[PDB]
């Protein structure tokens, strides 16, 4: 059962849940298969935060084992359109979506934990009928995987190259491997 | 002028005895002021200073000879709390028109209500008003009428319970001073 | 769970939740295959915003893969026939009913993120019994494939035949090309 925090404030004392009172300190956590409903619960959360204060950063976690790519795209695009610098703080497990979310942080902002692992992979996504049909999904699933790969790049700042070349085959990368790359800025000093 | 102006900066005292205790007042004046042969006629303006001390009030609002502060109270405040001319100049319009006998017959001088953010001089353009005008400023705290009961200390408490010795906050305000300037600070948490 | 947010109010705090904090924006969200118990929340949002404030625009964010025709009907007649404009923004994905009711949004108003999908597709609706009942209840879905189409063609823009060619089989069509079709004005980037 979620803890029940108290809030001391001039008004009155208040009783929120452990999340909704990080939520008021710009605090958003990320965790579990990305999923329709998940993503639109952080997409709802990062809409309130821009319209109390534009200028705070704001703060997401992640810890996700990754999830459909389809459902990710709704918090990255969300993250950029929304003013507020969202920081990215990689606590644990990140896969390719997951990853994908923490290089869409801010630059300059973005952070990694030192025990944090991190792994990137190409979309993977399987379909079966019809000969014609598979072939418009394959035709665009090999779409997603450009448009991912285009992205990254631009974000991490290494060549799309060499960001194609390594997706393709699963790869894992450490918390300081992941500066070398550009994917992180740097993990937390204290 | 001495029946009309009694009426208005003098409430308590009834009309008959009220106008005899002015004529009478402004002849005895005459009687000690004059040094020797100055005029024996009274004039309306030995009236309003006669007037002006049974009422405790500095003899601005019931002189006619006043009209110089009014011409020039909107450019007077701009010095002493500027910003905001549109609220500045709104006041002196009504502060104008009910001096000038286009004023409600039973209603008050102005009725406004200065909704806007802290630190716009909201309360500083009422007690400086009060300084132009030379009436006393009354100031009331609606945070503390929050609850049900608390509205009686306003009018008093009805005959038979605790409090209604007192006859009120408000009205023994308002009796006290029937010139002044009424201020109600927090007026949507009442 | 659902986090709960305070809003500031001159009496006294209120608590709510981050999805009726957003109802009171105007803003509606539709997550997940539809169905006639989510759909009939979607319709119950819009009466109640409708009431509220008839001029203001509603704002439906769509990010469901997918579901029933039957209850995608009650959200595109309710937006319809309420006098409010709904803006439609696709978020992540739009199926094929999800794509008929982001094109169903008022011309104008109708946006798509720059990464997000819009697939289109005929129905996969189907039925099993004698010989008899089959040829009924097929030919019902035709009426329903037929009628989709003169709908999408009205807010597309595109002829009937262009529709009946592009929802023969399946198609994905990315951000910009929705724009090309004709589904959406432009990329939500820019207010
Ligand atoms: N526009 C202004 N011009 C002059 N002083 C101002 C102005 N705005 C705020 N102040 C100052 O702020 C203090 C509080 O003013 P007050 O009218 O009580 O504020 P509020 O309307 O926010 O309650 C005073 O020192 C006042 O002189």
């Amino acid at each position: 059962l979620v803890p029940m925090v108290i809030e001391q404030t001039s008004r009155g004392e208040r009783s929120f849940d452990i999340y909704s009172r990080l939520l008021k300190e710009r605090v958003i956590f990320l965790t579990g298969q990305v999923e329709d409903h998940m993503a639109n619960l952080i997409v709802a959360q990062m809409l309130f935060l821009e319209a109390e204060n534009p200028e705070k950063d704001i703060y997401l976690y992640i810890n996700s084992p990754g999830g459909v790519i389809t459902a990710g795209m709704s918090i990255y695009d969300t993250m950029q359109f929304i003013k507020p610098d969202v920081s990215t703080i990689c606590m644990g497990q990140a896969a390719s979506m997951g990853a994908f979310l923490l290089t869409a942080g801010a630059k300059g902002k973005r952070f990694c934990l030192p025990n944090s692992r991190v792994m990137i992979h190409q979309p993977l996504g399987g379909y079966q009928g019809q000969a014609t049909d598979i072939e418009i999904h394959a035709r665009e699933i090999l779409k997603v995987k450009g448009r991912m790969n285009e992205l990254m790049a631009l974000h991490t700042g290494q060549s799309l190259e060499q960001i194609e070349r390594d997706t393709e085959r699963d790869r894992f990368l450490s918390a300081p491997e992941a500066v070398e790359y550009g994917l992180v800025d740097s993990i937390l000093t204290h | 002028a001495a029946v009309e102006l009694a009426v208005k900066y003098i409430n308590d005292r009834h009309l008959p005895d009220k106008a005899i205790d002015v004529i009478d007042e402004a002849g005895a004046r005459a009687r000690l002021m004059p040094v020797s042969k100055r005029k024996k006629t009274v004039n309306v303006a030995d009236i309003e200073s006669v007037v002006a001390r049974i009422a405790r009030i500095p003899e601005k609002s019931v002189s006619q000879s006043d009209r110089d502060t009014l011409k020039n109270l909107g450019d007077r405040l701009k010095m002493l709390v500027f910003g905001q001319d549109k609220a500045i100049e709104a006041l002196t319009e009504a502060i104008k028109m009910a001096r000038a006998g286009l004023g409600h017959e039973h209603k008050p001088v102005g009725s406004f209500l200065f909704a806007g953010p802290t630190g716009v001089g909201k309360t500083e353009v009422t007690v400086q008003l009060s300084k132009a005008l030379g009436i006393e400023l009354l100031r009331f705290d609606m945070s503390e009428y929050m609850e049900r009961h608390t509205v009686s200390r306003l009018i008093g408490a009805p005959p038979g319970y605790v409090g209604f010795d007192q006859g009120g906050l408000l009205t023994d305000a308002v009796i006290k001073h029937p010139h002044a300037v009424l201020l109600l600070d927090e007026i949507e948490k009442a």
